[PDB]
RNA sequence: GCUCAACGGAUAAAAGGUACUCCGGGGAUAACAGGCUGAUACCGCCCAAGAGUUCAUAUCGACGGCGGUGUUUGGCACCUCGAUGUCGGCUCAUCACAUCCUGGGGCUGAAGUAGGUCCCAAGGGUAUGGCUGUUCGCCAUUUAAAGUGGUACGCGAGCUGG
RNA sequence: CCUCCUAAAGAGUAACGGAGGAGCACGAAGGUUGGCUAAUCCUGGUCGGACAUCAGGAGGUUAGUGCAAUGGCAUAAGCCA
RNA sequence: AGCCAGGAUGUUGGCUUAGAAGCAGCCAUCAUUUAAAGAAAGCGUAAUAGCUCACUGGUCGAGUCGGCCUGCGCGGAAGAU
């Protein structure tokens, strides 16, 4: 057959999730896209790997005109 | 003697009896259509 | 025209509805106008008859539930999937 | 001056006109050669015609081969018929 | 015998058969042979049934096969081991849960009908039932 | 500076044969038989398009459907590798019935004779040769018939060894 | 080695399971500032036609992404300077 | 449900067929005398003829018909010590 291959799991996903709080520089979320957009004091990797840029609190949120998934850090 | 696991009226003049714990169509007409169930 | 007597379901919810099929009744509901949802139950073999009748779905209807004459029309039924019985029917105030 | 003549198909025999026998191999060269039945030997009823296969390991393989040796021969035989009968004709032509 | 036409995917892998159906009135004519039973009907069961009941309403009245064999069977060759890959696609199936209206009838008289859906039944693996048009 | 791509890369540097073989192991794993299974096989049945002058169902039965048997080819690898000897023949058998003959019966597209088909029936019986290691098969000539299967495809601490 | 599915809504998850790709490319195809918005179709228009180039409308990303697949992408990550 | 009676007319509807007269089909499927009688449901014929049936009149004098829903059963159902 010519079917045997399959590439080895990226360990994506949501790494901490609501009201979780974080140190600065903790990934959120591992991501391929923008499926989760940097809201306030979270940064955006280059891989879209989204981190803390602040101590505090995850938020998730539905924001903007588009209804995308926003991460935000509150500060606590 | 047909004998089915279906048994059937075949015409007006075949008559479903049951004989001895056996389904059976005797037809007072026609030979031909007398069945049982087997 | 048709006289449905009903009464007033006491538990709601899976469950109960399948006890209520099991003993030869079905689940149904009176909606429609400034007044609340009101969700009765009815005896399957009587409404089936019923609704056999073309009449049944056109004209309107008169449910008596507690002695008093509600005047509806058949909304909805949902039917078993491969019996001849009623799963539900919803009724609108006319 | 002969007409074009509808080149009628080839049709599918029957099971019904057909026997299949199915039996060990010749020489055969193993253990589980001398048990196995893969040969095969289909049969025609109405005519008596045999094709006879035992090369594949096997036994359905062989069928099938033998299924299309027996179709082959069929083809053959008709083929054969619808010479004589054409034989026959020119020879009555002839005869004038 | 039906079949797509094209597909997405060459192979498909077996599933599950469980849950009600969601064709379950007669929507185009006025009688239906709804399934009672679960089970799969592959395409030559479904023409066979088509034959049988286009025959029996001597080409009067219309015919809808409202199911489609969409989900294409496997069998691995006679003889062949068990690993080495998916079988090859031999037949098509229609996956059928209770309550799959499976055809429907209308320009026919009721009885003929009927008959004619007996019939077709006999021809499908499956439980089956006659059903009527509803008002709702 | 490595298709060290057998990609955690054994060396810088490497095909095969063994039926002349050998040892250590494995029923962890094949060939036989058993087992589970039953796609295939075989045997039934349901529907009835039709064939059968007419007439579906005397006899056949397409397109399809549902079973049984374990019965062929298989699947699996559960039993055995501190051995369970393999086809056929012979000698002995024994059981099943899905009966080949003989017995009883229904229907017949059964005048009779002779058949066809189905039901019941396992009491008894059920070929000799030519060819081939054959089973099978083809042929010769019989016979009331020359059944189909199970039994480690019965039977090698009973024979044979083609 | 990568993408999807199998994979049972965190991650992971096997089979000689079902499908596809990579062994690069680019001194711009990188950085930034400024600007811009696609496919397709219809109508009209020299050569010019189903299909170049020019208009205008419908259309609304059905397009694009240097290449597989998935997730993204108008704030464009797409297209110019 | 038995039982007794009728079960006709134009007509053998034409065609195509070797012949077709309800019954090989192809097709129309009307009207008449009206208690009711199909341009015919089955048997039957070289084909007619003939024998039934549908529907209907008479007798008889109480329940009856066949679908649906379900419970439990029957056949379908053959193997080797
Ligand atoms: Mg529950
Ligand atoms: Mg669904
Ligand atoms: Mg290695
Ligand atoms: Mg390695
Ligand atoms: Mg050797
Ligand atoms: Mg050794
Ligand atoms: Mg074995
Ligand atoms: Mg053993
Ligand atoms: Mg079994
Ligand atoms: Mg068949
Ligand atoms: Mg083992
Ligand atoms: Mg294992
Ligand atoms: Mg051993
Ligand atoms: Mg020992
Ligand atoms: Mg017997
Ligand atoms: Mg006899
Ligand atoms: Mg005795
Ligand atoms: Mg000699
Ligand atoms: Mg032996
Ligand atoms: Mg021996
Ligand atoms: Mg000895
Ligand atoms: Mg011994
Ligand atoms: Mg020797
Ligand atoms: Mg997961
Ligand atoms: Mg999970
Ligand atoms: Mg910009
Ligand atoms: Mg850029
Ligand atoms: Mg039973
Ligand atoms: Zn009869």
């Amino acid at each position: 057959t010519r079917n045997g291959r399959d590439s080895e799991a990226k360990r994506l996903g949501v790494k901490r999730f609501g009201g979780e709080s974080v140190l600065a520089g903790s990934i959120i979320v591992r991501q391929r896209g923008t499926k989760f957009h940097a809201g306030a004091n979270v940064g955006c990797g280059r891989d879209h790997t989204l981190f803390a840029k602040a101590d505090g609190k995850v938020k998730f949120e539905v924001k903007g005109p588009k209804n995308r998934k926003f991460i935000s850090i509150e500060a606590e | 003697m047909k004998v089915r696991a279906s048994v059937k009226k075949l015409c007006r003049n075949c008559k479903i009896v049951k004989r001895d714990g056996v389904i059976r169509v005797i037809c007072s007409a026609e030979p031909k259509h007398k069945q049982r169930q087997g | 025209m048709f006289t449905i007597n009903a009464e007033v379901r006491k538990e709601q919810g899976k469950g109960a509805s399948r006890r209520l099929r099991a003993a030869n009744k079905f689940p149904a509901i009176i909606y429609g106008g400034k007044e609340a949802p009101l969700a009765i139950e009815l005896d399957h073999d009587k409404v089936m008859n019923m609704q056999a009748k073309a009449e049944f779905y056109s004209e309107v209807l008169t449910i008596v539930v507690d002695g008093k004459e509600i005047k509806v029309k058949a909304q909805d039924v949902q039917r078993h999937p491969y019996k001849p019985k009623l799963q539900h029917i919803d009724f609108v105030r006319a | 001056v002969y007409p074009e003549v509808d080149d009628d198909i080839d049709i599918e025999i029957n099971p019904a006109d057909l026997r299949i026998d199915v039996y060990r191999t010749s020489g055969a060269g193993g253990q589980h050669v001398n048990r196995t039945e893969s040969a095969v030997r289909i049969t025609h009823i109405p005519t008596g015609i045999v094709t006879q296969c035992q090369n594949d390991r096997s036994q359905h393989k062989n069928k099938d081969q033998a299924m299309k040796q027996m179709k082959a021969k069929l083809y053959e035989l008709e083929m054969q018929k619808k010479n004589a009968e054409k034989q026959a004709m020119e020879d009555n032509k002839s005869d004038i | 015998m039906l079949q797509p036409k094209r597909t997405k995917f060459r192979k498909m892998h077996k599933g599950r058969n469980r849950g009600l159906a969601q064709g379950t009135d007669v929507s185009f004519g006025s009688f239906g042979l709804k399934a009672v039973g679960r089970g799969r009907l592959t395409a030559r069961q479904i023409e066979a049934a088509r034959r049988a009941m286009t025959r029996a309403v001597k080409r009067q009245g219309k015919i809808w096969i409202r199911v489609f064999p969409d989900k294409p069977i496997t069998e691995k060759p006679l003889a062949v081991r068990m690993g080495k890959g998916k079988g090859n696609v031999e037949y098509w199936v229609a996956l059928i849960q209770p309550g799959k209206v499976l055809y429907e009838m209308d320009g026919v008289p009721e009885e003929l009908a009927r008959e004619a859906f007996k019939l077709a039944a006999a021809k499908l693996p499956i439980k089956t039932t006659f059903v009527t048009k509803t008002v709702m």
